[PDB]
């Protein structure tokens, strides 16, 4: 199927991340003709290409662009999990580990920014000698 | 946990609640088949999920907000083009039509004068009536419609035969349905999957008996977003159909004038036969054993033993107290108080016709609909009904349903029933044994 | 000598002068219902630390866009609004002469005519009051001034157009600079200056000669214009305070429906209720003679203490020139504001008339008739600025006339658009380094 | 802090491009007849969208794509400047620097492409052994 | 040893069909239309060894540039007074003063009750008529297009002059021209370019000949979808041009009649002088030798000692049995008999003045043109005609061709047989010799 | 020229592709009234929009994402064709090649997807 139940082993359920990304992009006077009903199909055109670009531009910031998975150089911080990795893989569902760490969802990210800048600055001065 | 370090995914396959509007697919003059150029997949691709529960809320489900606007827009978008019939609000001269009279003053013949293609001329023209279009001037009347609001001639050649239309949602967006033959109108089922389009509805209009629907496969449910608040209406699912035989049997001919510079006028003129009452043939038996499988339902949330009635309903505009149809173009407004006429513990329905329609109680806009030439004959499935619940019962022995009836997208609400529409949210994270 | 290599840079903040949309966003009114997208509750305001940029009020191609959006939004508002055009009918009239006082000397005119009907079949004799500016004379017979020159559409009594404040918002990859420097001349570079995502709401408001319910003018009375030596430009006055100004339409008037042959109603000025008075402002005159005298002192800034200072209390043109314009409650003022300018430097109740059938801004192809108000109306409001022009090319360099009027809204809208300015965010750059691939 | 640090220094000021970068791409059902209104604004998403993939092509085809801050195999020349580096991408501001070299806007971009195109020529070549 | 390679940016193409946009160099309705300006240096990329087929038969452009006209057309018109309120019977003699031998009761003088500002006056005014457009009933007459449909009166300050429009691709799209020399208009050919946007073509409007377009490469080029198919019809690109002078010699008024608030109409009034016949002066040797040049070429095609006849067209609607055309704004119909009236092996042609017209041949939509004032004149250049063969039977000794034509699309087909439009694919493949 | 030397042999021709890939992306208040017209021209705007983004979509599915000529582990079959590089690369119009082998299309795509999927899937073994 498309998508899984992704109610565990999401491990395995990754080998479709593919499809699912893929399937994100894709009559005449039948509708040019109709204003409001023209207005709407475009409106829903130009959404799904903003947020097709809005993850892609993330993963790219983050330095993860390129790939399914992404292991970063940010530590694991106690507040987003309190429950220890055992319980996350297996036990935990990826919905519902989404509701638990809604608070720290922002904070993720702009960590993310930072360390993938600092990454790109130190680049520089390996290359200058 | 010293050693956690966050990761990310892209593609995971979980979701949200979402709101998003959904495309019309279709199959095969007719406006929804122009509206709906999008063909439907010939293969849709049900992904059942095992490990999900979830829950489904058909009284929130934006699905029937969308059908119920769209409809009405290509209702409008379908006569914005049509002959404007301004010209016919003035006194109109009447007299009854007494020729061949059936002995079921339904049927009026009346006279006006019409502007000819020049200015300077009208000529005195007549046409047949009924009496539900036409009001009393204190042999003086005049159109009802002409009394409040604007009226355009519905276009002859403009088909609205009812297509099957499947909604097809956008990309990252899916459509989940609860396969759950049990389901109630809220909660979290376990039978669950997901499709591209929905099963394609039919955009049936009707009031008080629900045609052409879905049935139950195992047995007949009775939904209400809340079935102990009598301010709310039920909504009652068959599991079997029952064939409704319907006609308007009086043989006519149309007439076609000149209103003004390519301007025509089509209307109905004598009838080329004798006369007889419309009318709609339920069988007996049949509608008393369905009816009382509903009874048995009503048991569940009203009292094991208690005492069942139905009757007919309080009184008001046809479009609440009678059976709406629409058959080839012509509408009509059936007598069911029959089929509610009992207390639990081959029916003829009379018909009426009329010519002027107002749609989805919008107080202007109104509609004039031609005559259907010959004879029509109009068979369909009833699938289910909209009953009300009497309130202000302090006897708690007995409890009274009556024919319901409201605003359309209630119909659809049930066809819609079992389709919920989320969005697709890609990224997610979580900690790992790994970095960079 | 160190062989510098090109190195590239996204995300680098700097910009260019741009022009783009705007996106209007409100916190039945018209401008409320357009502007469903809500505002920011607050902004996050940027300082730019050591950033210096021009401003130029004149070339802000905002007004443009304010005016150009607020006329469409008119237009929206009556194109499903009846028509009417079955009005156009000989009038028989008389002026009405029943507990009138001294000053309304016919002003208010009774006609009567045959209308249409529900069926139209049959006509009406109907009745109803005119102001006199409306009406003209046919060679007792009149007719509608407009019936000549174009349809009139009446305006849907249930549409409100009272001025909201509407923030303009930039489309994303644009920026709006805003001039922070308190007494900005809106020509010249401004050094305090911040980056906002929406400007301040404005009202829409809509008046001739004086400027009312604007800003605080940087606590300063301030005078700015395009060419200081250009006699036929507007002066553009913003004032330290305001001027408290009472207005009334001091008569209890009836709203009269009357249904004609479509389903719509047309509505009819009906009788009066009591007694017949004219309308007026009420502005204190030693508030007035202050603001003055501070206006006349910045004059003399610009011009010269040796001079002697007037301001018109006359002027050509016609009623939208010569008059102040209100539109309190969507009733239309035409009020006479010669009585604040005798001035000639080294309370004051002004008159007003009542006009039903409005022109529009920089139109003559359409008209719109105002529906009649019951009960009375009152109203007060803030004079924030004036619009100035002098009576010059004079060789007596001794004194000059400043003359009220030759107001255009999208002068009027220029105030308080001067202090924000579109540029667009221009992310790539390039320099040189010490690196290379 | 969108266009924070404008007037800071060029070399400072690289360590905001996150902030500037990330922020590019940023009742409602009564407007849709409004159809002046509704298209001037969905022609701006567009728009938007257009401007921003024309950057993002230009940079993968110089080559350093992903990337934040990088740099190509193309000497500085002497007629966009001859300024020490300790006054350029330092001690000034990228407003007024960028001014002085906006002539080779074109020459700049037009010697970026032509070296990335020679090399992946020059890396195919390399992989074909 | 090879592996697949994937390339992009590639030159590769392949033929589509889109949407054009237009650009002109800068009140008339073809310029506001196309408010994007024209590169002053166009350039032109010449293909080396690039052969491509061109289909003038099969080419959309000639359809984009149609939709495009005609709903300019319409497009400037809707927002001018409409003229239901002069359908009224008219008081109708012939105007006999001043009058030459020639124009026989052709010109009339009707008078008639209309409308004023107020709806409680009335005017009366008279104007003058061509026959054309007015029909008697069973002194009194009508407008003839009352019965069928609305007519509107063109804007006066609007002005529908043909102004070269160029046509632009959109980004991943070119346009490809053959600049072969006397290229068929079918089939491949090798001198191959491309361009950014089309030179201007003016929209000329035009019936049996057509004026001011191309000149053939200095050779009769004889075009066909199917040359030997008599029903088609057969475009001619003539060597050189013919140069026609028109005029219509009457000196006229402009009446201005108030019809309501903002509303007028443009009456024509009396003329000033002498009334004549509107009339075309075209060279006769010129025209004599150009007939010889396409009667060479037609040998070639039919037959090299064969009978070749020139003849009048059949009759039909005025609009397609003349060089029918737009001159200073006014329409003429234009006898074509004198023009060919030859057997192979200075003339004037009178020409008749319409106002109330059926642009492009529609019917349901009608226009009145205004009154000009003054007399009218213009000089156009011929640069082909359309034919069609008579046959009838098989006859190698003769052929009968006739002016045909009438269809504006096949006057835009001929400018447009130079180019097509293609779309840009810039991903494709090959093998190389490595892998990753 | 941007088609330029689209007739040349394509060892040649494609030195040239990033000039050719630039370019793919390149009274208005009057414009703004014609409501058909106006939706006709930002349709075009969206579709080169969402046509270009496919194909970016693909490269980075089959991998070589931000190359401009890039080889993957996905073998020529010589069923496509059994013609030699030395007449594809010095002969062969790049155009007539496109045309040569248009039928195996969707071949080839499949196959550049499976061979992308399964490197990233072996990446992961060594950690
Ligand atoms: C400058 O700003 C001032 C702000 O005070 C503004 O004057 C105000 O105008 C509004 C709108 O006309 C007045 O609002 C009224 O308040 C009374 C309170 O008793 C209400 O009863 C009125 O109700 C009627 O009108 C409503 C219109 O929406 C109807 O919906 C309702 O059913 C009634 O018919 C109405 O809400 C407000 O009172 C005045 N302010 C003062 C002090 O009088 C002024 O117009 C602005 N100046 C300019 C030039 O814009
Ligand atoms: C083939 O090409 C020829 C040559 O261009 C073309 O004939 C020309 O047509 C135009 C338009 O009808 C003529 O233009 C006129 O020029 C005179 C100059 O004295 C003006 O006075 C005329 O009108 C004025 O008044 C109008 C009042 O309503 C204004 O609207 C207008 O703007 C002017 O002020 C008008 O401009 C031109 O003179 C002729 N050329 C000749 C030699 O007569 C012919 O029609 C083309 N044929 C085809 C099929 O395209
Ligand atoms: C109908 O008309 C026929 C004559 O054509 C007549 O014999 C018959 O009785 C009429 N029917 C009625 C109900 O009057
Ligand atoms: C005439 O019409 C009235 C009203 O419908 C009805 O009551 C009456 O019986 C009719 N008369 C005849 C002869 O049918
Ligand atoms: C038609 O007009 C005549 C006057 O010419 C009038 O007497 C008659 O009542 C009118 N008839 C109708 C049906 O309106
Ligand atoms: C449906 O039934 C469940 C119990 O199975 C209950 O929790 C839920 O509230 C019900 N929903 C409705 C329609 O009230
Ligand atoms: C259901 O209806 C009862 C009245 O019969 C009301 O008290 C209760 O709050 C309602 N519950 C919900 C969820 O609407
Ligand atoms: C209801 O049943 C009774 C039985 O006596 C019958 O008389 C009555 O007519 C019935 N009513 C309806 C509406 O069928
Ligand atoms: C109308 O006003 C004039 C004053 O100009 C007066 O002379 C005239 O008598 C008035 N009309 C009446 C009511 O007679
Ligand atoms: C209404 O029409 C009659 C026709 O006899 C005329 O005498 C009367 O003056 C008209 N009334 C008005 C107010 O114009
Ligand atoms: C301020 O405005 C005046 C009047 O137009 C102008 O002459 C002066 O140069 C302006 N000041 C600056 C700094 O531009
Ligand atoms: C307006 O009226 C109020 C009544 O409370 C009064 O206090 C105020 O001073 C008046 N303002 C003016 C300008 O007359
Ligand atoms: C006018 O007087 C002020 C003092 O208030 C003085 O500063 C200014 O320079 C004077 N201007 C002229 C024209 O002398
Ligand atoms: C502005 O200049 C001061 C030194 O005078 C410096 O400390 C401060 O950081 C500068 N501001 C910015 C934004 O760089
Ligand atoms: C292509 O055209 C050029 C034109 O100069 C010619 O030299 C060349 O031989 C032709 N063929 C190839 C393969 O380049
Ligand atoms: C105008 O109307 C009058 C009405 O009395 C009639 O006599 C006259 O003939 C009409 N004239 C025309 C030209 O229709
Ligand atoms: C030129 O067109 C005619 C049209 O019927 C066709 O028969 C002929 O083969 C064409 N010439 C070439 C070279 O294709
Ligand atoms: C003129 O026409 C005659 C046929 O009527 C023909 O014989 C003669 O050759 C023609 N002259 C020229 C120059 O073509
Ligand atoms: C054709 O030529 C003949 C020559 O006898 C002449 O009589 C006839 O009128 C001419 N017809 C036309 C249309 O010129
Ligand atoms: C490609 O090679 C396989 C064998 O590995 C063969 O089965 C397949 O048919 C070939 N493809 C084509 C297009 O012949």
């Amino acid at each position: 199927g498309f998508l899984g139940a992704a109610g565990s082993t999401m491990g395995a359920a990754s080998m479709t991340l593919t499809v699912q990304a893929r399937n994100l992009l894709s009559c005449q006077q039948h509708l040019l003709k109709l204003t409001v009903w023209g207005i709407k199909q475009l409106q829903a055109r130009v959404l799904a290409v903003e947020r097709y670009l809005r993850d892609q531009q993330l993963l790219g910031i983050w330095g993860c662009s390129g790939k399914l998975i992404c292991c970063t150089n940010v530590p694991w911080n106690s507040t987003w999990s309190n429950r220890n990795l055992s319980e996350i893989w297996d036990n935990m569902t990826w919905l519902q580990w989404d509701k638990e760490i809604s608070n720290y969802t922002q904070i993720i990210y702009g960590l993310l920014e930072e360390s993938q800048n600092q990454q790109e600055k130190n680049e520089q001065d390996l290359l200058a000698l | 946990a010293e050693n956690l370090w966050v990761t990310v995914y892209y593609g995971v396959p979980v979701w949200k609640d979402a709101e998003t509007t959904l495309f019309c697919a279709s199959d095969a003059h007719n406006v929804w088949a122009t509206h709906c150029c999008v063909p439907t997949d010939p293969n849709p691709q049900e992904i059942h999920l095992e490990n999900v529960t979830e829950e489904f809320n058909m009284w929130k489900n934006n699905m029937v907000e969308q059908m119920h606007t769209d409809i009405i827009s290509l209702w409008d978008q379908s006569l914005k083009p049509c002959v404007k019939l301004t010209p016919l609000c003035v006194t109109l001269q009447c007299t009854n039509v007494t020729n061949n009279i059936t002995d079921d003053g339904e049927l009026k013949n009346c006279s006006f004068n019409m502007t000819t293609e020049l200015r300077d001329k009208k000529q005195k023209v007549y046409s047949l009536f009924y009496r539900l279009d036409v009001v009393q001037i204190n042999k003086e009347y005049r159109l009802i419609n002409c009394n409040t609001s604007a009226i355009t001639q519905a276009c002859p050649k403009v088909s609205f035969e009812p297509i099957p239309i499947h909604y097809c949602a956008p990309a990252g967006f899916a459509i989940l349905k609860c396969k759950d033959k049990k389901f109630n109108g809220t909660g979290p089922c376990t039978n669950v999957s997901t499709v591209q389009c929905t099963h394609g509805i039919k955009p049936v209009v009707s009031t008080q008996l629900l045609l052409n629907g879905s049935l139950a496969e195992e047995e007949v449910i009775i939904r209400s977003e809340n079935i102990t608040n009598n301010a709310k209406n039920i909504l009652v699912q068959l599991n079997e159909s029952v064939q409704i035989n319907c006609t308007r049997p009086n043989n006519n001919t149309r007439k076609s004038i000149r209103i003004g510079p390519g301007q025509w006028f089509y209307a109905t003129g004598d009838i080329i036969g004798d006369i007889r009452q419309a009318h709609c043939n339920v069988s007996k038996a049949t509608w008393n054993e369905t009816l009382g499988k509903v009874v048995k339902q009503l048991r569940k949330h009203f009292g094991n033993n208690t005492i069942i009635r139905f009757a007919n309903s309080s009184g008001g505009d046809l479009e609440v107290t009678t059976h709406s149809f629409n058959c080839g173009g012509e509408f009509f407004y059936c007598n069911t108080s029959g089929l509610f006429n009992s207390t639990w513990i081959s029916i003829t329905l009379p018909c009426r016709i009329k010519q002027i329609i107002n749609m989805w109680q919008r107080i202007g806009q109104a509609m004039y609909a031609p005559p259907i030439q010959g004879v029509i004959r109009c068979v369909s499935n009833i699938t289910g009904l909209i009953l009300t619940r009497d309130g202000g019962s302090t006897n708690s022995t007995t409890e009274t349903f009556r024919p319901g009836g409201g605003d359309m997208r209630d119909n659809w609400r049930s066809e819609l029933y079992k389709y919920k529409v989320v969005k697709i949210e890609p990224l997610g994270v979580a900690p790992t044994r790994c970095k960079r």
